[PDB]
RNA sequence: UAAUCUUAU
RNA sequence: AUCAGGAAAAUUAAUGUAUACCGUAAUGUAGACCGACUCAGGUAUGUAAGUAGAGAAUAUGAAGGUGAAUUAGAUAAU
RNA sequence: AAUUUAAUAUAACUAUUAAUAGAAGGUUACUAAUAAAUUAAUAAUUAAUUUUAAAACCUAAAGGUAAACCUUUAUAUUAAUAAUGUUAUGAAUAAUUAUUAAUAAUAAUAAACUAAGUGAACUGAAACAUCU
């Protein structure tokens, strides 16, 4: 229920102009959880609505169908949300391969020395940022790891 | 209605069919409907469908809120402040100085402070016969350019007169939407960044929740061929 | 009488309007045999028993997973106040897919790290790279 | 349909009247379906016939 | 549309 | 002669598959054995798909009378089942043939010289299996003309090594993936 | 030991002692669920500690 | 009778 | 007794078992099925109160179910 | 400013001529969404070109079946690690979770036109049998 109504009426119900459907953009940047808890919250009031729709349409036979709006405009952002995790992975997945070629894989790694390790005018919070970034490592062991290890050895041996 | 046909699409074929009846046909489907509604309900505009709709605020050539001559008509030379449009027919319901008709209404439907049971109702008009004013009346009004606003926060094109395009016919200011709703999150929270792309060797989402996200097994993702597969295509 | 409203014989049934219909339309759970089984997607759970049993395979079990720790400031709607917020991807063809763009963002985190984009920061933004 | 048997008890809001809320007031909706009846079931001199 | 403008006036009678 | 009903029969062109392009739909399970018959396999008297019949196929016609009644018969070709030595297989072969296949085997000296000589016209009236037959031969000569040194030990030698490579960085690695991998090197 | 059903049940009580799962969670983990539920009003066949 | 053909293992 | 009577799918010990899906209304010697009809037709099985009897014949009828889309009168000829 | 006449629509089929090219249905639901780029031409744009997401079940040919259901188990092994608890003597044996690598899969596909195989009879011959 909400506030324990058996019926939300036309003011207890929110207007349509000051409600909007997220965009994808502004879900784009939120957090996994976040995210998941979003998706549960618009579930769970899909299910308040679904409740109070089933009445209206089996018992009183009304076509008012504010409560189906809301349902659907939920349903919109829940799509877009599921679509924007589907798009993450594919984009973590692209970053993946190209990390696998070998030759842009060194390019990248010549291009984040060159600019902000190794110059002057931090540089440990970078590296535990960079740490995390690339490889392995936080503050468990793989080749990925290891790689890691010996360019972090590298830059020290350079500095 | 003691129906349950809302939770789910059962006779699917049967409500396409009835849902896209033939154009030509448009006049005998809609002749029963106007028998069957009553006087206060039935509207004289045609029914416009969803394809020819007046989606965007260019396609409207008036906003709810602004000032506007109305002509063609019994309440002719008449300014009004539109006040909504209706969707499905593409037209405006002006205020009480726009065109009405008299129709009487049940007690369901009564105002607070009514004698009878007649009310006067504003009926629906088209862009096409209310024209625009600033007293001056514009004729037709053109689009050139476009901007952000700060009240309607959308990108909206500028109102121009036809003909001389400096002379801007500017956008009405809405009603400020005071939101206080519990199924409505502010702005600091809706808009917060959570995220950031990090890591390229642990991935965002975790591995268990990927087939909710994307069907594992379907259909249209074809696989890519392989030497081997080729050679044992080939003969 | 079957209704008392009806007294003399119109051409209306004991139930319903016709008796006739078209018969080819699918099997629902109800009809058939006692041997007819339908079933409704609901069961490819555990395993049928040489007996006639059933012996559940948990592993094969759908469970709800809900988030420990619940973010209940998220809601379903946006305030309306808020404008709907709008992404530009320029210099890169493929878009948020693109692996390039990710590794910018990947190199401007490890930079800066976690600083809010102009959407995040400032709630009158419209527009954004990121 | 799935009922369920639960260790503490619940018992519904009660409904609310014709003139509290909108929505539930089953009186509209059944008088228009009503006069929708009357009007494509009218045949002949029933057009005459006062409405109900 | 009549449905509409009678809940329009509603709102406006409420405030 | 001609060879009408061996020579119009048409096969579904298969498009020529690069090894980075998206896969058909129905892809086989087991490989492609023998080579593509130009005129694929016969779609009318499919008795002689199984046999050497020479491009030999059943006619019908009328059986005529003296009054002119005319009354539609069938005439067959004088199959018989014969097995044959072949040279190249070392064993003989048993199949349905034409006697009149049997007469050009026997002008021709040997059933694998009648398999393998290069004119169109003994390839059209090849049967599919005449066809999987010729292949047989000329591969199992080819063979005896060239055996493959005139790899696989130096193989077996690096492929525990390879495995062993692989454990130290993580992964387990089998021999046929190992052999896959090291096909074309 | 024990018999089944006893078990069951005494695993159940466990569960309900924890504010655990009453029940044996199973593996086919779903984050992000799109069905929903309609609660229905009680008939007079049910008690108040039924739901449908 | 290593022409053909039938049966069984 | 001659008429000579289906087929096919192991046991101890240890470790388990949170118990899936579908059927369930009413109608079914019928107005709710097959007969163009609320059609004296067709439609499978089990209980089928006692008293009587050789009996599931026959009479009655405890209980249960039912008394009907035609009524009221008159009852010539037929 | 309005009215009329003729032509043109996303919104008829048929015949001809000219030009161009060789193309999803159903079922009911935990409804089967999309995101972008570059280029002219007047930030939003329309247009062109290119990329990209999702997309249930059935439609002979994963294995069944009484189409829209059932069963196979890719939210799988197999291995390698890491964290957890138990057994027996720091090493060994099984189970659960989480990463990494390896292993297979989805026929709804036109109809007309063409070529090949087999090949009637009514009918005509004022009959009928060659012939048609
Ligand atoms: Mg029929
Ligand atoms: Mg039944
Ligand atoms: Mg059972
Ligand atoms: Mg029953
Ligand atoms: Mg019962
Ligand atoms: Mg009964
Ligand atoms: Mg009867
Ligand atoms: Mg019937
Ligand atoms: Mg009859
Ligand atoms: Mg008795
Ligand atoms: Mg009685
Ligand atoms: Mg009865
Ligand atoms: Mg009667
Ligand atoms: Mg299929
Ligand atoms: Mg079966
Ligand atoms: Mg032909
Ligand atoms: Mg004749
Ligand atoms: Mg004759």
């Amino acid at each position: 229920f909400s506030n324990k109504k058996f019926i939300r009426s036309a003011d207890d119900l929110p207007p349509s102009s000051h409600i909007r459907p997220w965009s994808i953009p502004e879900l784009r940047h939120k957090s996994f959880n976040d995210l998941h808890s979003l998706w549960y919250n618009c579930l769970r009031e899909q299910n308040v609505l679904a409740r109070e729709n089933h009445l209206l349409k089996n018992i009183v036979g009304s076509t008012h169908d504010e409560f189906s709006e809301l349902s659907n405009s939920i349903r919109t952002t829940m799509w877009q949300i599921r679509h924007v995790l589907n798009e993450r992975e594919l984009a973590y997945s692209a970053s993946r391969e190209f990390l696998q070629d070998e030759s842009e894989r060194k390019k990248f790694l010549d291009t984040l020395a060159n600019d902000y390790f190794l110059n002057k005018d931090e540089v440990a919070s970078m590296l535990t940022r960079f740490q995390l970034a690339i490889f392995g490592i936080s503050e468990t062991v793989d080749i990925n790891f290891i790689d890691g290890i010996k360019f972090l050895a590298n830059l020290k041996l350079q500095r | 209605s003691g129906s349950y046909q809302h939770l789910s699409n059962v006779g699917s074929r049967v409500m396409k069919r009835l849902g896209n009846r033939p154009k030509n046909f448009l006049p005998h489907s809609e002749k029963f409907i106007k028998k069957s509604t009553p006087e206060f309900m039935k509207s004289d505009l045609k029914e416009v469908d969803e394809k020819t709709s007046f989606k965007s605020e260019k396609e409207w050539k008036f906003i709810p809120g602004d000032r506007v001559v109305v002509m063609s008509g019994a309440s002719k030379g008449n300014i009004a402040v539109i006040k909504s449009f209706d969707k499905r027919t593409n037209s405006f319901i002006l205020d009480e100085n726009g065109p009405t008709k008299t129709v009487p209404v049940p007690k369901q439907f009564w105002l607070e402070g009514q004698t009878s049971h007649m009310i006067t109702i504003p009926v629906s008009i088209l862009g096409k016969d209310l024209r625009l004013v600033a007293t001056v009346a514009v004729r037709d009004v053109s689009f050139n350019g476009s901007y952000y606003d700060a009240d309607y926060k959308k990108v909206m094109p500028y109102r121009c007169v036809k003909g001389q395009p400096d002379l801007i016919i500017p956008w009405p200011k809405p009603d400020p939407i005071d939101v206080q709703t519990n199924l409505a999150t502010d702005p600091v929270i809706a808009r917060e960044q959570t995220f950031w792309v990090d890591s390229v060797v642990r991935n965002p989402i975790p591995k268990k929740a990927i087939p909710s996200i994307r069907n594992p097994h379907s259909k249209y993702k074809r696989g890519t061929l392989t030497a081997k597969d080729i050679a044992k295509l080939v003969a | 009488l079957t209704r008392p409203w009806k007294k003399y014989r119109d051409g209306e049934l004991f139930y319903g309007l016709s008796k006739v219909g078209n018969k080819r339309v699918p099997l629902t759970t109800k009809q058939g045999n006692k041997t007819m089984y339908k079933g409704t997607r609901a069961s490819g759970i555990g395993r049928h028993t040489k007996f006639g049993g059933y012996v559940i395979n948990w592993k094969k079990v759908r469970t709800y997973v809900t988030p420990d720790m619940v973010n209940f400031e998220l809601k379903p709607y946006v305030n309306a106040n808020v404008p709907p917020l709008k992404h530009e991807f320029k210099g890169f063809s493929g878009g948020p897919l693109d692996p390039r763009l990710q590794l910018l963002k990947i190199k401007e985190y490890i930079v800066n790290g976690r600083v809010q984009s102009e959407g995040a920061t400032d709630t009158s933004c419209y527009k954004e790279r990121g | 349909k799935m009922t369920i048997e639960m260790e503490e008890p619940f018992i519904w809001p009660e409904e609310p009247r014709p003139d509290e809320n909108s929505f539930w007031d089953s009186t509209t909706p059944d008088n228009m379906e009503k006069y929708r009846e009357e009007r494509l079931n009218c045949l002949g001199s029933d057009a005459n016939k006062p409405g109900t | 549309d009549f449905m509409s403008w009678f809940k329009r006036k509603k709102q406006e009678e409420h405030q | 002669r001609q060879w009408r009903l061996i020579e119009t029969r048409k096969i579904a062109k298969q498009p020529n598959y690069q090894v980075g392009d998206a896969k058909p739909l129905h892809m086989p399970k087991e490989r492609k054995k023998f080579p593509d018959y130009k005129y694929g396999e016969s779609n009318i008297f499919k008795q002689s798909n199984k046999g050497l019949y020479g491009g030999s196929f059943v006619q019908f016609g009328n059986n005529i009378s003296e009054s002119k009644a005319k009354t539609r018969k069938k005439w067959l070709p004088n199959v018989v089942k014969k097995g044959l030595w072949s040279e190249t297989l070392n064993r003989k072969i048993s199949i349905k043939m034409t006697a009149k296949v049997l007469k050009t085997i026997s002008k021709e000296g040997g059933i694998d010289n009648y398999l393998t000589k290069e004119k169109s016209a003994r390839i059209k009236e090849l049967g599919p299996t005449g066809w999987k037959l010729r292949y047989r031969v000329l591969k199992r000569k080819d063979e005896i003309e060239n055996p493959p040194h005139k790899r696989r030990r130096l193989m077996s030698f690096l492929y525990p090594l390879e495995k062993l490579e692989y454990r130290s960085v993580g992964k387990d690695l089998n021999y046929k993936k190992f052999v896959e991998l090291f096909a074309d090197v | 030991d024990i018999n089944v059903s006893e078990k069951i049940y005494k695993w159940t009580k466990a569960g309900i002692e924890q504010g655990k799962e009453h029940f044996k969670v199973g593996g086919n983990k779903v984050y992000f669920p799109k069905a929903r539920i309609i609660l229905l009003r009680p008939n007079a066949k049910h008690t108040p500690y039924q739901a449908k």
